RNA sequence: CUUUAAAUCCUUUAACGAGGAUCCAUUGGAGGGCAAGUCUGGUGCCAGCAGCCGCGGUAAUUCCAGCUCCAAUAGCGUAUAUUAAAGUUGCUGCAGUUAAAAAGCUCGUAGUUGGAUCUCUCUCGGCCGAAGCGUUUACUUUGAAAAAA
């Protein structure tokens, strides 16, 4: 995506699955961008922030979706551990 | 599936070979029976005598009257019945004349409406048919 | 004008996206040419690469309609492809050219041997399918041109592609398939994972959350 | 344009349908 | 039966990926699959991979990445000399800047820009992009 | 047996698709912008340039550090600098993958001595040129074709036997001014 | 009479040599493939055209001519052979449920293919030619030798 000045030349990054690390493509509309809310330590509060997880349609429809998303969940510490 | 080993180069090569013989083409350009039957003998032109003329109908869905000429090649001896192509050309053509006869342009297949003739006059008495056509030679007396 | 009827015509009409890539980016579906039209604008070529005759038979004769396979892009990068079929033939490639607006997709270049200037062909080799009809796209050397049958040869210089290679299967003496199975060989450029888009990605606000309350304030 | 159009669909599969299909957009 | 197991370890990678799976069981291990998955891991396509020792034929756990397209073996080894493995991979490999050609030679195995590198040519494993 | 050499080659190819309205435009517009007198011209320069670009390929698959590469490809190069297509500043076989048909047929004695104003218009520097009227260096050049070198840009002279730059009357004059 | 063994040849110099610059460019086409007219007149499933699909049965974009136009151009058409097209011979690289196709079935030798596993022996001067059965190889990569055109 560089040249050999070192100039990026791509239109646009485009994005990967949070769970396979697989392009999304331009008209895979069956990708979803989830945004899960922060929440403080003591008082369990949204905290404006969030994280961001993207899955392609193609874990959306074979059902491991729900599997990936409570993995990236539990690998961020938003789901307790066990 | 196909043999993929590094010592199946004879099974490939004559499994490739006897295949082969399964071709149209092939078959026609090797076996030697299509050259044999060939009325040119392998020839692009031949050399007739016009043994007649006639006139072939066309095939069914357009209906016309082909005014063609049967040969005989000096070379062999053959019987040929050759397309006299344009229109007034047949005029041009008279009995027992030498006429250079080429292919019909599609390798033995007969071409158009035209049933069974795959030939077509090219000269006649050693003088184009085109050049008779346009007016730019005349028979020779 | 155009009133919007989606979130995103609105926030499109609205100019607060800035470039195509970001719908691209977010795989948000286009359902208003006029979106399309504001981002690509004048650069936009299009052209009908087919008019089709389509019988359907009926007790009283044959109900004749026209399928229009019409072709358009900017020749810098996006490219899209259509097929409308109606009653009649202006209407067909009109409704050709909206669904091929609709339909545009980013085409990604690469180089064929080193990184030097602007990048000319594929960045590798892709292969597009439509029913029988395989399309293989290959890197070819600069200044090559667009080794290709004319249908893909119009949709590649549509795609902006400088040059490539081209290998053709099956029936691709209809047209139509030979134009989709093109289409999804250089949709296929930008869904290819190549060494250097190993970087992990930063996920951006999507639109109908970055300006979200514009949306709501309404 | 029109007149290609209007000569095509007034006999879409006669004798002329190949040459104004072609004159179209060609 | 089960001939050239390296044809089943890649074919079994390649499976796995498709699927999107994070990890993989190759068995039986062998001295070729694991020069084999080393050279894949080098150039970070594989990750890291664990060798469960059974007293009889080892497996193999492989972690994965999505960053394999395609891992694939030639069957047979044919014999690639450094002058005609252009022509190889130009025929293997999706573009000149990535995708790799694996060839066990006499230094050991090791991509095809290696074998360039150490002027060697020798006998087409397989290959990865 | 002869002592005669039958070492011949023919210099254009023709195209695969003898009908298509972009290849026949693009030729038209060349033939048109420099003058040439059919197609075949046209070909003629596609294939010298065709010749190159493979030349190219071919060094440019091998090994940087490959002698045959370096030798080949800096005579090439060098060769390309010397008529005049291809710049000093970008010498590299990255470069000659760059280079269009129009960089070629600009090194003719045709459009050098058009753009040099010997000659009014492009035919008028063809005409001139096929009635020996120009000269380059000492020598009377006649083929239009004539690739120009860099080093014979500058000397592209009106010869000096020719009315236009020498001083004789020409047929034409003479046989009026005889009349007065 | 340069050229050449007398010499016609290119080259050179000179005398004539162009305004329908008459010092007149042709060959094949104009429905699609495939570039270019549904303009005019004739013929009326006839004559013929058409590699293929198809035109012609009195308003033919296709025949016969006129005009006009496009393709190559001192060159264009045609007929056979052949190469690419042909991934329609497929090693790369085809196909075999129903389009052509898996033997009725199973044993079987040749053939092809084959699981893991091995990191004062030796001489002139306290790094050197000789001397090698390292278990022969296929291999890779160097080195001589592989006519000239």
């Amino acid at each position: 995506m560089q040249n050999d000045a070192g100039e990026f030349v791509d239109l646009y990054v485009p994005r990967k699955c949070s769970a396979s690390n697989r392009i999304i493509g331009a008209k895979d509309h069956a990708s979803i961008q989830m945004n899960v809310a922060e929440v403080d330590k003591v008082t369990g509060r949204f905290n404006g922030q969030f994280k961001t997880y993207a899955i392609c349609g193609a874990i959306r429809r074979m059902g491991e979706s729900d599997d990936s998303i409570l993995r990236l969940a539990k690998a961020d510490g938003i789901v307790s551990k066990n | 599936g196909k043999c993929r080993g590094l010592r199946t180069a004879r099974k490939l090569r004559s499994h490739r070979r006897d295949q082969k013989w399964h071709d149209k083409q092939y078959k026609k350009a090797h076996l030697g029976t299509a050259l044999k039957a060939n009325p040119f003998g392998g020839a692009s032109h031949a050399k007739g005598i016009v043994l007649e003329k006639v006139g072939v109908e066309a095939k069914q869905p357009n209906s016309a009257i082909r005014k063609c000429v049967r040969v005989q090649l000096i070379k062999n001896g053959k019987k040929i019945t050759a397309f006299v192509p344009n229109d007034g050309c047949l005029n041009f053509i008279e009995e027992n004349d030498e006429v250079l006869v080429a292919g019909f342009g599609r390798k033995g297949h007969a071409v158009g409406d035209i049933p069974g003739v795959r030939f077509k006059v090219v000269k006649v008495a050693n003088v184009s048919l085109l050049a008779l056509y346009k007016g730019k030679k005349e028979r020779p007396r | 004008e155009w009133m919007p009827v989606t979130k995103l015509g609105r926030l499109v009409k609205d100019m607060k996206i800035k470039s195509l890539e970001e719908i691209y980016l977010f795989s948000l579906p286009i359902k208003e040419s006029e979106i399309i039209d504001f981002f690509l604008g004048a650069s936009l070529k299009d052209e009908v690469l087919k008019i089709m005759p389509v019988q359907k038979q009926t007790r009283a004769g044959q109900r004749t309609r026209f399928k229009a396979f019409v072709a358009i892009g900017d020749y810098n990068g996006h490219v899209g492809l259509g097929v409308k079929c109606s009653k009649e033939v202006a209407t067909a490639i009109r409704g050709a050219i909206i669904l091929a607006k609709l339909s545009i997709v980013p085409v990604r270049r690469g180089y064929w041997g080193n990184k030097i200037g602007k990048p000319h062909t594929v960045p590798c080799k892709v292969t597009g399918r439509c029913g029988s009809v395989l399309v293989r796209l290959i890197p070819a050397p600069r200044g090559t041109g667009i080794v290709s049958a004319p249908v893909p040869k119009k949709l590649l210089m549509m795609a902006g592609i400088d040059d490539c290679y081209t290998s053709a299967r099956g029936c691709t003496a209809t047209l139509g398939n030979f134009a989709k199975a093109t289409f999804d060989a250089i949709s296929k450029t930008y869904s290819y994972l190549t060494p250097d888009l190993w970087k992990e990605t930063v996920f951006t606000k999507s639109p109908y959350q970055e300006f979200t309350d514009h949306l709501v304030k309404t | 344009f029109s007149e290609w159009i209007d000569d095509l669909e007034a006999d879409p599969k006669g004798k002329f349908a190949q040459n104004l299909l072609k004159k179209l957009t060609g | 039966v089960r001939m050239n197991v390296l044809a089943d370890a890649l074919k079994s990678i390649n499976n796995a990926e498709k699927r999107g799976k994070r990890q993989v069981l190759i068995r039986p291990c062998s001295k070729v699959i694991v020069r084999f998955l080393t050279v894949m891991m080098k150039h970070g396509y594989i990750g890291e991979f664990e060798i469960i020792d059974d007293h009889r034929a080892g497996k193999i756990v492989v972690n994965l990445t999505g960053r394999l397209n395609k891992c694939g073996v030639i069957s047979p080894r044919f014999d690639v000399q450094l002058k005609d493995l252009e022509k190889w991979q130009n025929n293997l490999l999706p573009s000149r800047q990535f995708g790799f050609i694996v060839l066990t030679t006499s230094a050991g195995i090791m991509d095809h820009e290696e074998a360039r590198r150490k002027h060697t040519g020798g006998k087409i494993l397989g290959f990865f992009f | 047996p002869v002592a005669r050499s039958w070492v011949c080659r023919k210099t254009y190819v023709t195209p695969r698709r003898p009908f298509e309205k972009s290849r026949l435009d693009q030729e038209l517009k060349l033939i048109g912008e420099y003058g040439l007198r059919n197609k075949r011209e046209v070909w003629r320069v596609k294939f010298t340039l065709a010749k190159i670009r493979k030349a190219a390929r071919e060094l440019l698959t091998l090994d940087e550090k490959d002698p045959r590469r370096l030798f080949e490809g800096n005579a090439l190069l060098r060769r390309l600098v010397r008529i005049g297509v291809l710049d000093e500043g970008k010498m590299k076989l990255d470069y000659i993958l760059g280079l269009k048909i129009e960089d070629f047929l600009e090194r003719r004695l045709q459009t050098q001595v058009f753009k040099l104003g010997l000659a009014k218009s492009i035919h008028h520097a063809r005409v001139l040129i096929r009635q020996r009227h120009i000269r380059v260096r000492k020598q009377v050049v006649n083929i239009p074709s004539f690739i120009v070198r860099l080093d014979s840009q500058k000397h592209i002279d009106f010869s000096l036997r020719s009315p236009y730059g020498g001083g004789r009357p020409g047929r034409v004059k003479r046989k009026n001014a005889k009349k007065g």
